[PDB]
RNA sequence: CCGAGCCUGGUGAUAGCUGGUUGUCCAAGAUAGAAUCUUAGUUCAACUUUAAAUUUGCCCACAGAACCCUCUAAAUCCCCUU
RNA sequence: AGCAGUACAUGCUAAGACUUCACCAGUCAAAGCGAACUAUCCAAUAACUUGACCAACGGAACAAGUUACCCUAGG
C-alpha cells in the first residue's frame, strides 16, 4: 500500500492496530431483548411513524427495586392491567428516532427516581383551581355526631 | 434587459434582482419589506415586526424575476445547513 | 446497464421484483425499462393536469385500457378518463395512479 | 436647532450593550429608565448616552 | 392479442414506404404565423429596484453542496446489481453505477449520505462518503457495514469521479489537498467518522450509536468481509491501490512511476 | 380621495377567528359576544361562528365619565340602544376521545 | 437657404410624430382605470386569446347594515329559492 | 395636520383578516412566552442605529436665460 506523512499511524502512533478502531468495547444499560418493541407505520394520515416499547416494571432486574416502586407509582397511567409500562413516540417519520425517544423516556424516568429531592415548582393552572376543589371538599367533610 | 450579449449572444441576468431576492426552487421569490432599516424611531412595535418579515412576491413579479434571470439561478442546490432548505419544495399544494 | 442480480428472497429491500417467467399469457404485455422498473411514470402539464401514463405496451392495447378502467374505477368510483395511443404503445390515464398502477401490473407478472 | 423633544439613545447599565432610543423633553437632565432588557430577560436601569436627532 | 404484428401485417397491403408518402406527427409542427426595457415601468422607480437588497445569495458562488445519496437509493442501487457491497464503495463506483451525478463545477464537494430510508436498509457496505449524518451512519453500522466521511477537493473531486477523462490528460495523479481550515473539525472527529480522526476513539463512538438508537454493535471482526470492511485510502490517495505521482498509460496497459528521490518525496509529503 | 370603511362580514355570514367583521371611525357598530374590538375601533371575530347584528340596551361602563354622564341625564324610563354584532359559535371547544384501553 | 461651408466616414446615428405594412377560411374577440420631468408615450390595472384544472357563477326571499337630524326619495350592499 | 402630551413590556412571538389598490407601503389581531395582575442606491456607526421642506413630496446624485437671424419635428 501506500502511506503517506498523513497516514494515520504516522497522525496517531499510539492507535496503529488491525483492530484499534473496531474493537466491540465489552464495558445504566437498558437491556434490548427484555423489552418488547412493536412498531405502527404510517398509513395514507399522520407522516410520522409509531414506536412502542413496554416491559413488565415489576419484575425488572435490571432496574432497582426501590426504584420500580418509585415509577410505578410516578407513572401508573402508563402501566397497563398487566402491569407493563407502556411508552411509545410519534414524533418521527423514522423507526430510529422513535425509538431513541422511547429509550431516552426509560431513561429519564430511571433517572428521575433515582433523585429523591423532586425539585418543588409552580403548578400547572389546571392543578391550581383543583387544589382550590379539593381544599373546599375536605371544608364539607363533617364528623359523625355519636360514634 | 440584454436577450443577446454582444461577445457571446446569450441572455444576460439583471444582477439587480440577485441582489434583492431569493428564488426557492418551487418558483417563489422572497424579499425584504422596503424601509425595514429606516426610521424605526418612529414606528410602532407592530409595524416594526411585519417590516423585518421575508416575504413572497405575487405571481405577476415572480414571472418578471424569472425573465430577467438565467436559468442558472433556478437550478436545484444542495447548500450544507442551508437556512431555506425546506422552502424550495412545496407541500400539500393541490391548485 | 448490468442484470440485477438473482436473489433469495423477492421482494428485495427496495421493493424490486423482476418479471415472471414465462411471460404471464394476455392480449398484451408490458415490457420493463432498461432499468428493468416498471415503466408507469407521473406526468404533469399546465401546473394542474396531473396524469398517469402506461409505456412499452406491446399487443392489443385496448384490452390494457378495459382491464385499467375496470382496476382503477372502484377507486375512483367512476369510469377513468384515458387515452389510449395506439402509434406509441401509450395508455396515457387521467390523474395519479403510477403507485397502484405498478402494484396492479407486478402482480400480473410483467 | 431646537425642538421641543430630543431622540436619545438609552444603554442599559448591565452591560449588555442593548440600547433603545427614547423621547425625552428637551429641557430635562439626562433620563434614567427601567426598560426591559432582552438580553437580561428582565428590566434593567438604563442611562442616556448619546443624542441621535432633534424632533 | 395481436397489436404490433397487426400494424405490420397491414404495412404488406399499403404501398412501398418512401421518401414520397412520409409525413410529420399531426400535432408535432404549429402552422408558422404570416403577417400577410423589461423592468421599467414608464417613470416611476420599478418594482424589482424599490425592494431592498439583502444578502440571500451573497457568496453562493463559493458555498460548498453535497449531492444527497439516500439509503433507499444505496440499496436499491445495490439490489439491481449496479453498486457492489462486496468492494469499497466510494465516489468512482457510485458515479460509474449512475447512482449520483456530481458536478464539480457547480460547486459540488460529493455525497452526503442522508437518513432517507434507513428503516429498510439491509445492505451490508464498506462506503465513504463526503457528508454523512448521525442517523444515516447508524442504519450503515447497525447492519455491519463501515462508514467513513472523507474530504476531496475540487480538483480530486473532478478527477475521482471520471477518472478516464484524466488518464487521457496524460498528467501524474496528483496527491488530494487537505480540507480547509473551518472543514478540519469535522474530518477529525470521531462522531462523523472522519478519515482524518483518531481510529482510537471510533469504538466509542460507535458504542454511543448503538446505545442511543437501541441496536446491538456487532463485532465486523469476526466477519468474513472484515479485511474488505477495513478497506480505507490514504489521506493523500485519490484511488484506491495507485499513489500519488503514477501516470497511467491505458493504450499500453501500463503504469509508470517515478524514481527521482525529489520527486518521489514531493508526492508522498 | 376617499378610502372604504364599513362592514366586511354582513349579517349571516360565516366567519373564521380574527376575521375583521368591520371597520369604522367611530363607534357605529359596538362589539357583542364573541367580538374583539382593535386599536382603531375595528371589529374583529373571538371565534368561527355566524355573524348577527341585533339591538341591544346601552350601559356604559361606571368610569366612562363622558358616557355616564349622558345617561343620569335622560328622563327616567328612557333606555338608551345601539347596534352590537355577535358571534354564534358554530363548532363545539372538542369532544372526548377514546385515547387507550389500559 | 452658410446664424455658420462642402465631402467622406462614424451611420441602417439618434429622438419625435406621421405614413405604409402584400392569399383565403373558421373560432374567440370593444375595455374606458392608476402611477410617471407623465398626460401625442409607457408599465402595473380594465377588457380580451389559447390550453388546462376544478366547482359553483349569474338572477336573487326573509332577516340584516348609526348615530349625528335624512332634502329623502330613486337606489345600494348582503342574499336562499328559482 | 408636517405636531404634542405622557407613559418606557410602543417587549417577544403567532392563527386569522383588512386596505385608498394594481404594486410599494399601510392597518387590526386570538392563542402562546415573558410581564403586569390592574422608497432605493449612496454616506456616517463597534454595534444598535440616525440623516435630503428629496414640498415638482413614487423622489434623475448633480444644469439657467434668450433666438423678431433662428435650425429640426408633427399637429
Ligand atoms: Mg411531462
Ligand atoms: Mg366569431
Ligand atoms: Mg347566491
Ligand atoms: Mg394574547
Amino acid at each position: 500500500e501506500f502511506k503517506s506523512i498523513y497516514s494515520l499511524d504516522k497522525l496517531y502512533p499510539e492507535s496503529q492496530g488491525s483492530d484499534t478502531a473496531w474493537r466491540v468495547p465489552n464495558g445504566s444499560d437498558i437491556p434490548l431483548d427484555r423489552l418488547t418493541i412493536s412498531y405502527c407505520r404510517s398509513s395514507g394520515n399522520k407522516v410520522n411513524s409509531k414506536a412502542e416499547v413496554r416491559f413488565h416494571l415489576a419484575t425488572a432486574e435490571w432496574i432497582a427495586e426501590p426504584v420500580r416502586q418509585k415509577i410505578a407509582i410516578t407513572h401508573k397511567n402508563k402501566i397497563n392491567r398487566l402491569g407493563e409500562l407502556i411508552l411509545t413516540s410519534e414524533s418521527s417519520r423514522y423507526q430510529f428516532r422513535n425509538l431513541a425517544d422511547c429509550l431516552q423516556k426509560i431513561r429519564d424516568m430511571i433517572t428521575e427516581a433515582s433523585q429523591t429531592p423532586k425539585e418543588p415548582t409552580k403548578e400547572d393552572v389546571k392543578l391550581h383551581r383543583i387544589r382550590i376543589e379539593n381544599m373546599n371538599r375536605e371544608r364539607l367533610r363533617q364528623k359523625r355526631i355519636h360514634s | 434587459l440584454t436577450y443577446f450579449s454582444a461577445r457571446k449572444g446569450k441572455r444576460k441576468t439583471v444582477k439587480a434582482v440577485i441582489d434583492r431576492f431569493l428564488r426557492l426552487h418551487c418558483g417563489l421569490w422572497v424579499r425584504r419589506k422596503a424601509g425595514y432599516k429606516k426610521k424605526l424611531w418612529k414606528k410602532t412595535p407592530a409595524r416594526k415586526k411585519r417590516l423585518r418579515e421575508f416575504v413572497f412576491c405575487n405571481k405577476t413579479q415572480s414571472k418578471l424575476l424569472d425573465k430577467m434571470t438565467t436559468s442558472f439561478w433556478k437550478r436545484r442546490n444542495w447548500y450544507v445547513d442551508d437556512p431555506y432548505q425546506k422552502y424550495h419544495d412545496r407541500t400539500n399544494l393541490k391548485v | 446497464i448490468p442484470d440485477p442480480p438473482k436473489h433469495e428472497h423477492y421482494p428485495t429491500p427496495s421493493g424490486w421484483q423482476p418479471p415472471r417467467d414465462p411471460p404471464p399469457n394476455l392480449p398484451y404485455f408490458v415490457r420493463r425499462s432498461r432499468m428493468h422498473n416498471i415503466p408507469v411514470y407521473k406526468d404533469i402539464t399546465h401546473g394542474n393536469r396531473q396524469m398517469t401514463v402506461i409505456r412499452k405496451v406491446e399487443g392489443d392495447i385496448w384490452a390494457l385500457q378495459k382491464d385499467v378502467e375496470d382496476f382503477l374505477s372502484p377507486l375512483l368510483g367512476k369510469t377513468p378518463v384515458t387515452q389510449v395511443n395506439e402509434v406509441t404503445g401509450t395508455l396515457r390515464i387521467k390523474g395519479y395512479f403510477d403507485q397502484e398502477l405498478k402494484a396492479w401490473l407486478l402482480e400480473k407478472g410483467f | 436647532s431646537k425642538s421641543k423633544n430630543i431622540l436619545v439613545r438609552m444603554v442599559s447599565e448591565a452591560g449588555t450593550g442593548f440600547c433603545f432610543n427614547t423621547k425625552r423633553n428637551r429641557l430635562r437632565e439626562k433620563l434614567t429608565l427601567l426598560h426591559y432588557d432582552p438580553v437580561v430577560k428582565q428590566r434593567v436601569l438604563f442611562v442616556e448616552k448619546k443624542k441621535i436627532r432633534s424632533l | 392479442q395481436g397489436g404490433g404484428a397487426r400494424a405490420l401485417d397491414l404495412l404488406r397491403g399499403l404501398p412501398r414506404v418512401s421518401l414520397a408518402n412520409l409525413k410529420p406527427n399531426p400535432g408535432s409542427k404549429k402552422p408558422e404565423r404570416r403577417p400577410r426595457r423589461l423592468g421599467f415601468e414608464g417613470g416611476q422607480t420599478p418594482f424589482y429596484i424599490r425592494i431592498p437588497k439583502y444578502g440571500f445569495n451573497e457568496g453562493h458562488s463559493f458555498r460548498r453542496q453535497y449531492k444527497p445519496l439516500s439509503l433507499n437509493r444505496l440499496q436499491y442501487l445495490i439490489d439491481l446489481g449496479r453498486v457492489d457491497p462486496s468492494q469499497p464503495i466510494d465516489l468512482t463506483q457510485l458515479v460509474n453505477g449512475r447512482g449520483v451525478t456530481i458536478q464539480p463545477l457547480k460547486r459540488d464537494y460529493g455525497v452526503q449520505l442522508v437518513e432517507e430510508g434507513a428503516d429498510t436498509f439491509t445492505a451490508k457496505v464498506n462506503i465513504e462518503v463526503q457528508l454523512a449524518s448521525e442517523l444515516a451512519i447508524a442504519a450503515i453500522e447497525k447492519n455491519g457495514g463501515v462508514v467513513t466521511t472523507a474530504f476531496y477537493d475540487p480538483r480530486s473531486l473532478d478527477i475521482v469521479c471520471k477518472p478516464v477523462p484524466f488518464f487521457l490528460r496524460g498528467q501524474p495523479i496528483p496527491k488530494r489537498m487537505l480540507p480547509p481550515e473551518e472543514l478540519v473539525p469535522y474530518y477529525t472527529d470521531a462522531k462523523n467518522r472522519g478519515y482524518l480522526a483518531d481510529p482510537a476513539k471510533f469504538p466509542e463512538a460507535r458504542l454511543e450509536l448503538a446505545r442511543k438508537y437501541g441496536y446491538i454493535l456487532p463485532d465486523i471482526t469476526k466477519d468474513e468481509l472484515f479485511k474488505m470492511l477495513c478497506t480505507r485510502k490514504d489521506p493523500r490517495q485519490i484511488f484506491f491501490g495507485l499513489a500519488p505521482g503514477w501516470v497511467v498509460n491505458m493504450a499500453d496497459k501500463k503504469i509508470l512511476k517515478p524514481t527521482d528521490e525529489n520527486l518521489l518525496k514531493y508526492y508522498t509529503s | 380621495s376617499g378610502r372604504r370603511q364599513g362592514i366586511k362580514k354582513m349579517e349571516g355570514h360565516y366567519v373564521h377567528a380574527g376575521n375583521i367583521i368591520a371597520t369604522q371611525r367611530h363607534f357605529r357598530w359596538h362589539p357583542g359576544a364573541h367580538v374583539g374590538v382593535g386599536k382603531n375601533k375595528c371589529l374583529y371575530a373571538l371565534e368561527e361562528g355566524i355573524v348577527r347584528y341585533t339591538k341591544e340596551v346601552y350601559v356604559p361602563h361606571p368610569r366612562n365619565t363622558e358616557a355616564v354622564d349622558l345617561i343620569t341625564r335622560l328622563p327616567k324610563g328612557a333606555v338608551l340602544y345601539k347596534t352590537f354584532v355577535h358571534v354564534v359559535p358554530a363548532k363545539p371547544e372538542g369532544t372526548f376521545k377514546l385515547v387507550a384501553m389500559l
